């Protein structure tokens, strides 16, 4: 029967692990850097789009950086149609939280959440897992500023500092170097930009090549603002930083 | 739906989906237990392999599954928080139900139930987790420590240990721990499960978890600072 | 509206002796002031030496005879040809009829037998499940008019030992197999005389150790 | 018994000249008894303005719904929902109730942020879109809100006049309903800046 | 791969061979029919010394007039005996009296062949069912996962069975008392045992007309070892 | 109907009548509306007999899985809601109970809970259930104390379910006593009403208003 | 060999072997004999015992008060397939006041066999019945086979060592058809039927099951001292 | 079950909640307890249908006890209200609706303020400085109406209370035996164990 | 529920000491008008058993349905599906009584009151009544609607009681029977003149009798009758 033909996607090998999840991170590790920087401050998300063409729209593309609600976001490194699934999941599960108990998600809540659906691809139903890792940037009033990721296993941690995709080892070194604990969203900004503008496998970085996003409480008063910068932003933010 | 038989039988009598998943919980960090006269200690590790991370939200290896019972363990993360998830409700429902919260051993009964279901179910394997649930029954004084594993068995130990390199450290305990006179205060208790995971972790800094249950719901997680004054006293005494 | 349940009238007669039981019942069948049948059976052998009625909806009362029955050879089946015992039936028949606690079986059940210690046994339902054992129970139509009858005639209520006047009771006797069917016989002519729905015939069945024995007699048909 | 007139309560709104006006009182009863004087009927989601009529649960209920659904709209279509396009999804949320239905007066109001035309709009239970050109009326005195509307309304009136023209039709209104009253909220809107104003009226 | 209820060439399903393989890996179980009683014992194989032996529940109550005893994947065993024990419950609220050994044997049997592609696979456990009715007096059953029952005078499963059962086919006898066979069990469960036998990683149970199924204290089950090692000696 | 129990220094009396009715057809005078769930537990019942008598005998399975499962007695707190949450499902359907669940555990002492068809479960001292618990109150209340001894105490419940059998129409037939201690239930007979009224009249000097 | 892992293959000549392993679990199974006359049918089974402490595994199975079974092969298949059949006989009775027709409750059985060898998933019984009953045409016996072939037979032996038993009745076939109201005679030529598939072990009081059915005889079982008349 | 106040002072919260139970023509108890703690700082008083009440109270009782366990955090008055509302305005379309109300007093840590809501059976919400659920406001609201101050002290609220239990068992025809009276302020949930 | 439309009036039948007798008039009424004057309402199943059947048309016309596949399915597989293994009036009884019950506990009955008359194998008479209810009743005279009133009364006078069975030929039985017909039309208004008899007997087998009419009808007494008490003319 039908049997001949299953992949068994959920099974153990041998030495304890899954294959699935295994071969889905080294799916991920092909993909376009997205590194997040947390600071006193702020929260900054940078991200590498993958070899572009002069003839791509960049003012209207999305590839990396998604809006979960008015307080959370996410980078993403692999297959992008498998991420939309999850991200319009996670913008239903923020709505159901607000409709429940009138108080925004807590971030902590919505990325074990989706890390809990991730768990149930590779423990039952026989499908192939997500082939995605999630880099979650948020505030809420309990924890402040937090980092999330997110991988295929289910598994999440939290972060000061952390890389997705694509030579995820050279950056996290050069992160762990640079990184402070008194630092500040304007040097996370400039420290998010010169780890990519070193890791990277194009000739050089520039503004056509880059998703780039804030969180800050530079917002007027007690409040919190994401800005998903544009075009022309991502190429002054280079000039002043000195990149280009 | 998903029907397909994953754990199944091979011909030496084996079922290597269940032991497959044992493999998983050799590789997870090492998780410690050990009960006092008036207290049960869990001690856990903490891989330095991984640092720039933030410990303020990072998920911490121990559990309150209620406000008199905890749990630990070792193996794949995703899976034991569907395991803490279903014992939390479980926990809830038995309060509901019994007006009267769960025993240490009911509640190890139950997640120990919720393992072996998942390795004769069709379309699903079995969790890579095996667990340390340990706390003190409603108006009782006596300590209760119990381990289960993936294949669903589950037993009492005066202590136990699992993860990786639980061989070294269950041969350190079985040589020190005495059934006739256990640590009879909160210092040797402690101490002893600091002393236990020394000779595996590595440096005795942001590697070791250390949280002390009481009787009548008192639980709380020591600090850096805290264990860091037992990994002092500790080689200081070893110099001689 | 269609309306599920009917009215077969009739009466049924259960008495306990000290080792034997009768279960007796009238053979006439009605609806409304018309005669279906003169002679229809009502109390039937279902096995293991026990006996059985379900007087008032015929329907309903032929369903539960039958479901019995049915349990009765399922026993033997699942249990290694075991005797049912008499308070397992019963108990049995509590869960048939409560089963159908919100669609009830209009029906007035008794069964009749011997214990395991031998002894005369008769048990008593309700409709809904609520059962009883007895010494002594009517049921049916004319369930009024006999209950009475036996209260005063087989537990000797109200009577006292002359002389004495009231302090004495008059003491509890048993009662012979001859003695019983007397009485069920005055009980049915008595019922007959004055409730429409009782009459034409009367089949007693009785239980021993021996086994189980019929008796008939005629009642009036009008 | 009659769902719609528990609580009691009532809606109204008006266009002006380059501008609208959405109007509400404040009470929440059980029957005859009063129990809050400052449940607000009238919720925005951007610069769309929604007003709310009829049982409370099921006026806060939607107001969930709506922000639910505005909420994900925003982040899907990354811009504002407008008038002309929430009115619809009004009606299509409350058809697919048809035959157990929310029991509400909905009232739409606000001005397209791109051509800048002033919209307003009314529905009853079930779905169906009033779509007034000149004023809208919802509530337990719909009736008395229609005779003052129909009376003191005129075309191109300003902010500053729309406000007194709108204020006297919902207080004068709720004078004759015993179920309406207990306090009042006005808003006007411009394209690009929305005055709330609270109004003093009699508390009984 | 292939099929879970497959056959083999010779005509036995794989999945059934396999778990007896799985049954042989389990601890000792022996239990002894008498006219004056039944008694299980069992071995209790604790993994390292730090693990409380009293924990270890290899022998079970079902009812007040049934006792059970297992041996191989002991987790495979909750779900059995949760059935058994709601079986003989329900049995009793439908029919106001005690269920039949053989009836609660056969019901708990019903189970076994209930997997395919229902659960996943058999079950890995072997048990030793004993109780007492009035219809058919004390009895003894061993129970497999292939769904067949045998009844037993005496019977040992586990590890050293066959061992077991040789020694069990020289010893039984019809005249039996309940003493006699208490030593029985411990003689045979010290001779299979690879650790010395003792209180505390050997269990007993008994099942009686008058007091039921009941599970030996350590202090008793220490001195009929005791008992057992004077007996011995004496020639 | 009228069933009673109360709290008490030496433990819970529980006294019922006997009497089964259909309307003002006297269906049965010999009724035992006390349920013997285990030697610890007992169940009153009033109302419906079928909806009493199957579902309390229906709680005595679950008690013995509970103490099958868990190697100990259940307490009486849980034995009462396992009924209370059963009845709950079916509200609205048309059962028709009113029940004490009466007990003694270690952890508890002495217990009494009121359950009945609507839902409602009620921990208590003192209950009355039925046509006649108006008339057991009056006694109950006016002679009640924490120091009663058992024989004084087995007496007060005897009389109120005298005097409610008297003056309600839909009580009567007999008496049924039961004494809760430490040690279990204790049964104290049947005591027919038809003898038990001129006993008490004569003894006690009660009931001057009927003649004897 | 490639076509053996499911019984949802032919092989290349048109062989199911899914379904001839599971013929093959019979032949493993201990002796037991059918036959019958006009007037009564007749079973006998030696069953089988897995030491000296254990009991003998029963073979017989009672399906209503005019017929019944006995088994070879694995034991719970024949459970399940007996349960059937009593429920079978039993809606016959409760729907139709009717006894079921032998040669239709063996119609039943050969339909419920054979969805077990055409659908993936499942799998074959691994159990042969010999089938007696009387009903209104008599007695009768039938053979059935978890392939789904049902054949009735005036006698017949399956089981181990059955072919000792089948030559037997092959040549006594117009002896034991004649032996008409006479119950112990017609049992006496079975049990000297079943006794042509012994070796080594006899027939002994614990050892020989006897079944009879016939003209005012309901289904009966016989063991244990009931069985020392005919040894 | 019949009377349920709840008013809400400068520091703390105060639920005063009657003790009788009555079921036809006798009351069966007069030392009932009308009420569920849901956290350490959030109580809820009940009054309903028999049955209904109870099990609605300890059903969201579980609810929220569970959300505490699994975050490790205490939910907000507000949001435990909103949770409460949602779970009522969904039960009202089912098909056998649970006929409780309710009040819901908590003191919120974090804004350092008290919150009273008052939740019907229907799902209606509504936040308020005092309330009532049915014939108990129709006495209850006037007093309060003059002698509320937003500014009182607990002792103050206590005393305001007391002069509403004694116009309810001037007028009431109901004898409701008394009420029980809880506090919900900063420190947690206390009984006034004489009133 | 339902309520029933086309409505068919009395079935009647009797034993005797060879077999028995069952009859039922051709109408089809739809309330008080006489709407189908050609309907058979006696329908045979093989050559021992007639199944009358009153009450609503449409379910009896299913019911025929259902008898007619009985037959095709018992004659399945089965070798003496004409001798020995052929339907029996008891078989046929207890598969319609089955159903009738099953449907009035679904709440969806059909609305019909059913008489099987017929003989058994052993040459035993078989008379057995079922109705909308699932309502089972046996006895030496069955009738349904108003033959229960009307008819059964006459045929009492027959056969009493079971001994006065052997002692009724087929003569005096069919004579009782026919009388009892006429006697329905005279008085029942939703009879008609038109009917069908039925008789099953254990030697001759089944005779149909159709196109029957109901004659010697006694009407010449109403000249006299004149007005309704004190006119004369
Ligand atoms: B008691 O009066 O509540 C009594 C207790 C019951 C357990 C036997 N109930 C009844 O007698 C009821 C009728 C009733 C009378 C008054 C109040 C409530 C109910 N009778 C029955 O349930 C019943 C059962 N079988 C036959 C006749 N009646
Ligand atoms: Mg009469």
């Amino acid at each position: 029967g039908s049997r001949r033909y299953d992949s068994r996607t959920t099974i153990f090998s041998p030495e304890g692990r899954l294959y699935q999840v295994e071969y889905a991170l080294e799916s991920i590790s092909h993909a376009g850097t997205a590194i997040g920087i947390m600071a006193s401050d702020g929260i900054v998300l940078a991200a590498e789009r993958k070899v572009t063409s002069t003839l791509l729209e960049q003012d209207t593309s999305t590839e990396k950086l998604y809006k979960l609600n008015d307080k959370i976001a996410v980078a993403v490194a692999g297959l992008t149609a498998d991420a939309e699934i999850l991200i319009n999941t996670a913008r239903i599960h923020a709505q159901n939280y607000l409709k429940t108990y009138n108080e925004d998600i807590p971030v902590e809540i919505l990325v074990r959440r989706l890390s809990d659906i991730k768990q149930g691809y590779t423990q039952h139903g026989g499908l192939r897992p997500f082939g995605v890792s999630f880099i979650y940037a948020g505030y809420d009033d309990r924890y402040g500023y937090q980092l999330y990721t997110s991988n295929p296993s289910g598994n999440y941690t939290g972060w000061k500092a952390i890389s997705v995709g694509a030579n995820t080892s050279a950056a996290q070194t050069l992160l762990q170097m640079d990184y402070k604990d008194d630092m500040k969203v304007d040097d996370a900004i400039e420290l998010a930009l010169k780890t990519l503008s070193k890791t990277t496998d194009s000739s050089a970085l520039t503004y056509d090549r880059l998703e780039f996003a804030t969180i800050r409480k530079g917002a007027n008063d007690g409040e919190v603002y994401q800005k998903i910068f544009k075009p022309q932003e991502i190429k002054d933010i280079l000039v002043k930083t000195g990149i280009t | 739906g998903y029907d397909r038989a994953l754990s199944i039988f091979s011909p030496d009598g084996h079922i290597f989906q269940v032991e497959y998943a044992l493999e998983a919980v050799k590789r997870g960090t090492c998780a410690v237990g050990v009960k006092g006269k008036n207290c049960v200690v869990l001690g856990c590790e903490r891989r330095s392999t991984l640092k720039l991370q933030d410990t303020r939200i990072t998920p911490s290896k121990v559990s309150k599954i209620d406000s008199h019972v905890v749990l630990s363990f070792s193996g794949l993360n995703a899976d034991s928080r569907i395991l803490i998830e279903k014992a939390r409700v479980e926990a809830q429902s038995h309060r509901l139900t019994l007006e009267d919260p769960v025993t240490v051993e009911y509640l190890t009964r139950y997640v120990a139930g919720v393992q072996q279901r998942y390795t004769q179910s069709g379309g699903v394997r079995p969790f890579g987790v095996s667990t340390l649930i340990a706390g003190f029954d409603p108006r009782d004084d006596e300590p209760k420590l119990y381990q289960t594993e993936p294949s669903g068995i589950y037993s009492s130990w005066s202590a136990q240990t699992i993860g990786r390199n639980s061989k070294t450290v269950r041969e350190f305990l079985e040589k020190n721990y005495d059934r006739k006179e256990p640590p009879a205060t909160v210092e040797e208790c402690v101490k002893l499960t600091v002393r236990s995971l020394l000779e595996v972790v590595q440096t005795g800094a942001k590697n070791i978890e250390i949280t002390v249950v009481k009787p009548d719901s008192d639980i709380v997680a020591l600090s850096s600072e805290e264990i860091n004054q037992y990994v002092t006293q500790i080689e200081q005494e070893k110099q001689e | 509206q269609f309306n599920p349940y009917g009215d077969n009238g009739g009466t049924i007669l259960g008495i306990a002796g000290e080792d034997f039981a009768v279960l007796a019942g009238d053979t006439r069948n009605i609806t409304d002031y018309s005669i279906n049948s003169r002679y229809e059976p009502k109390v039937f052998d279902c096995g293991d030496n026990i006996v059985m009625s379900a007087n008032g909806f015929a329907a309903d009362g032929d369903a539960l005879v039958k479901r019995f029955k049915n349990s009765v050879k399922w026993y033997h089946f699942d249990h290694n040809d075991k005797k049912l015992s008499i308070n397992s039936a019963a108990r049995n028949i509590q869960h048939l009829l409560y089963g159908k606690r919100f669609f009830p079986y209009y029906v007035h059940t008794i069964i009749a037998g011997l214990d395991e210690d031998g002894k005369g046994a008769v048990y008593s339902f309700d409709p809904v499940g609520s059962y009883e054992r007895e010494q002594c129970r009517a049921g049916g139509a004319a369930a009024s008019l006999i209950m009475p009858f036996l209260d005063n005639q087989v537990n000797f209520k109200n009577q006292y030992e002359p002389g004495t006047n009231g302090k004495v009771k008059k003491p509890l006797k048993y009662l012979s197999v001859e003695e019983v069917i007397k009485l069920v016989r005055d009980s049915f002519t008595s019922a007959t005389e004055r409730h429409i729905q009782v009459g034409d015939g009367l089949e007693i069945l009785i239980v021993t150790k021996d086994g189980v024995r019929k008796e008939f007699y005629e009642l009036k048909r009008d | 018994s009659d769902p719609s007139s528990i609580n009691g309560g009532i809606v109204v709104a008006m266009t002006g000249k380059d501008c609208v006006a959405i109007a509400c009182d404040l009470r929440l009863g059980s029957q005859s008894l009063g129990v809050s004087n400052k449940f607000e009927k009238i919720f925005h989601y951007g610069h769309v303005f929604l007003g709310i009529t009829g049982l409370a649960t099921d006026v806060t209920t939607l107001n969930e719904m709506f922000r639910y659904k505005t909420n994900l709209y925003k982040l899907k279509e990354e811009r504002a929902i407008e008038p002309e396009t929430f009115t619809q999804l009004v009606s299509s949320s409350l058809y697919e109730r048809r035959f157990g239905p929310y029991f509400v007066g909905p009232v739409v109001a606000g001005i397209n942020s791109k051509s800048g035309k002033p919209f307003i709009a009314g529905f009853d239970l079930i779905g169906c879109i009033d779509e007034a050109k000149d004023f809208i009326v919802s509530g337990t005195a719909s009736d008395q809100l229609f005779g003052m509307c129909e009376s003191l309304y005129e075309p191109n009136l300003e902010p500053e006049d729309l406000f007194e023209t709108i204020s006297q039709a919902l207080l004068n209104a709720a004078d004759r309903d015993a179920l309406s009253g207990w306090g009042a909220v006005v808003y006007i809107i411009k394209k690009d800046e929305v005055v709330k104003r609270y109004l003093k009226m009699r508390q009984d | 791969d292939r099929g879970v209820s497959t056959f083999s060439p010779e005509g036995r399903l794989f999945q059934v061979e396999y778990s007896l393989e799985a049954i042989k890996l389990g601890s000792t179980a022996i239990g002894i029919a008498t006219k004056e009683g039944v008694v299980l014992g069992v071995e209790k194989r604790a993994t390292s010394p730090l693990l409380e032996s009293d924990s270890i529940e290899k022998i079970v109550e079902i009812d007040r007039h049934i006792g059970c005893a297992m041996s191989g994947l002991t987790a495979d065993a909750r779900s059995m005996i949760e059935h058994a024990r709601t079986a003989a419950v329900t049995h009793n609220l439908y029919y106001d009296e005690d269920i039949n050994v053989e009836s609660l044997t056969q019901s708990v049997c019903d189970l076994a062949l209930r997997f395919g592609e229902l659960m996943s696979r058999p079950f890995g456990v072997a048990l030793l069912i004993a109780g007492h009715d009035a219809d058919d007096g004390y009895q003894l059953f061993h129970a497999e996962p292939s769904g067949t029952f045998y009844r037993y005078n005496a019977k040992a499963i586990g590890s050293g069975s066959e061992g077991a059962q040789a020694e069990l086919l020289n010893e039984w006898h019809s005249s039996l008392t309940l003493k006699e066979a208490e030593l029985l069990v411990l003689k045979i469960l010290k001779q299979v045992m690879e650790e010395k036998l003792d209180e505390n990683n050997a269990q007993l149970s008994c099942i009686t007309k008058q007091d039921g199924f009941k599970i030996y204290d350590n202090e008793k089950t220490a001195e009929l070892i005791k008992e057992l090692k004077e007996k011995e000696a004496a020639e | 109907t009228t069933t009673l129990a109360f709290r008490f220094q030496g433990g819970i009396i529980v006294a019922v009548d006997s009497r089964a009715t259909a309307g003002n057809w006297v269906a049965s005078q010999t009724v035992k509306k006390v349920i013997e769930i285990n030697p610890f537990l007992l169940g009153t019942a009033a109302g419906g007999a079928a909806d009493c008598q199957f579902w309390e005998t229906w709680l005595g399975s679950q008690c013995r899985l509970h103490e099958l499962r868990e190697k100990e007695r259940i307490s009486v707190a849980a034995a009462s809601k396992i009924l209370s949450n059963l009845v709950y499902q079916y509200k609205g359907a048309g059962l028709s109970m009113g029940t004490m669940i009466c007990g003694y555990t270690r952890k508890e002492g002495p217990t009494i809970y009121y359950v009945d068809s609507d839902g409602t479960r009620l921990k208590g001292d003192i209950f009355c259930v039925g046509s006649g618990q108006t008339f057991a109150y009056g006694v109950l209340d006016s002679n009640y104390k924490w120091d009663l001894s058992v024989e004084d105490a087995l007496y007060l419940g005897k009389r109120s379910i005298l005097a409610a059998a008297h003056r309600d129409a839909y009580s009567g037939g007999s008496v049924n006593l039961y004494h809760v201690t430490e040690d279990g239930w204790i049964y104290h007979g049947n005591h027919d009403v038809g003898e038990l009224f001129w006993k008490v009249k004569e003894e006690e000097g009660s009931f001057n208003n009927v003649i004897g | 060999n490639n076509y053996d892992g499911d019984t949802v293959t032919f092989s290349p000549t048109g062989r199911l072997f899914q379904v001839e392993y599971a013929l093959e679990a019979i032949k493993q199974g201990s002796v037991t004999v059918g036959l019958r006359s006009n007037t009564h049918a007749v079973l006998v089974a030696l069953k089988r015992n897995a030491d000296e402490l254990s009991s003998y595994q029963k073979k017989i199975i009672k399906c209503d008060e005019h017929m019944g079974l006995s088994l070879a092969g694995l034991a719970p298949d024949a459970r399940v397939l007996s349960n059937y059949l009593r429920q079978q006989c039993n809606y016959s009775s409760l729907v139709f006041n009717r006894k079921l027709a032998v040669e239709r409750a063996g119609h039943l059985l050969c339909d419920k066999a054979q969805k077990n060898t055409q659908s993936y998933g499942g799998r074959p019984y691994g159990v042969g019945l010999l089938i007696i009953g009387y009903d209104k045409s008599g007695a009768h016996l039938l053979e059935f086979q978890p392939s789904g072939n049902v054949t009735e037979l005036y006698g017949t032996a399956i089981g181990a060592r059955s072919q000792g038993a089948k030559t037997y009745l092959e040549r006594t076939l117009d002896t034991f058809i004649k032996i008409d109201g006479n119950p112990d005679e017609l049992i006496k030529a079975g049990v000297e039927a079943i006794s042509q598939s012994l070796r080594d072990e006899s027939l002994t009081v614990d050892n020989l099951s006897i079944a009879i059915v016939g003209k005012d005889t309901p289904f009966t079982i016989y063991d244990g001292e009931a069985v020392a008349k005919y040894i | 079950m019949d009377i349920i106040l709840g008013i809400r002072v400068q520091d703390s919260v105060i639920l005063a909640s009657s003790k009788a139970v009555t079921r036809g023509i006798s009351v069966l108890k007069d030392s009932d307890d009308k009420t569920r703690q849901l956290s350490p700082h959030t109580l809820m008083s009940f009054a309903g249908e028999a049955g209904d009440t109870v099990q609605f109270a300890e059903y969201i009782q579980a609810n929220i006890q569970l959300y505490s366990i699994r975050e490790d955090y205490e939910l907000s008055p507000q949001a435990v209200s909103s949770f409460v509302r949602q779970e009522l305005a969904k039960s009202i379309r089912s098909r056998r609706p649970y006929q409780v109300n309710v009040l819901i007093g908590g003191y919120d840590k974090k804004k350092n303020k008290p919150e009273l809501y008052q939740i019907d059976y229907l799902g209606t919400k509504v936040e308020l400085p005092y309330g009532a659920h049915g014939y108990s406001g129709f006495y209850t609201f006037s007093l309060l109406d003059h002698h509320y101050r937003p500014d009182m002290t607990t002792e103050e609220g206590l005393d305001l209370l007391k002069l509403c239990v004694q116009e309810l068992e001037k007028r009431m025809p109901m004898d409701f035996k008394g009420v029980i009276v809880k506090i919900v302020d900063k420190d947690g949930i206390r009984q006034v164990d004489d009133f | 529920t339902q309520q029933p439309i086309v409505t068919g009036t009395s079935v009647i039948s009797m034993k005797y000491d060879n077999g028995v007798i069952i009859a039922a008039d051709n109408l089809g009424s739809y309330g008080s008008l006489l709407r189908f004057n050609g309907v058979e309402r006696l329908i045979p199943v093989g050559d021992n058993t007639v199944v009358g059947i009153s009450g609503d048309i449409s379910d009896m016309q299913h019911i025929e349905r259902l008898l007619k596949d009985l037959v095709t399915e018992n004659a399945y597989d089965n070798p003496l599906a004409d001798a020995e293994e052929a339907l029996e009036p008891s078989y046929i009884f207890e598969y319609l009584a089955t159903v009738m019950y099953q449907r009035r506990s679904k709440m969806n009955p059909l609305w019909n009151a059913i008489i099987v008359a017929g003989v058994q194998s052993n040459g035993d008479q078989f008379l057995r009544y079922v109705n909308l209810l699932g309502v089972t009743y046996s006895s030496p005279t069955l009738a349904t609607g108003f033959g229960a009133h009307m008819a059964n009364p006459l045929l009492r006078k027959v056969v009493d009681r079971e001994s006065d069975i052997p002692k009724t030929t087929v003569q005096v039985a069919e004579e009782a029977i026919v009388n009892a017909m006429r006697v329905l039309y005279y008085r029942d208004a939703r009879s008609s003149r038109n009917f069908s008899l039925a008789i099953i007997d254990k030697n001759t087998g089944l005779t149909f009798k159709k196109n029957l009419q109901v004659e010697n009808m006694k009407w010449d007494f109403a000249k006299d009758i004149k007005g309704y008490g004190t006119q004369k003319i």
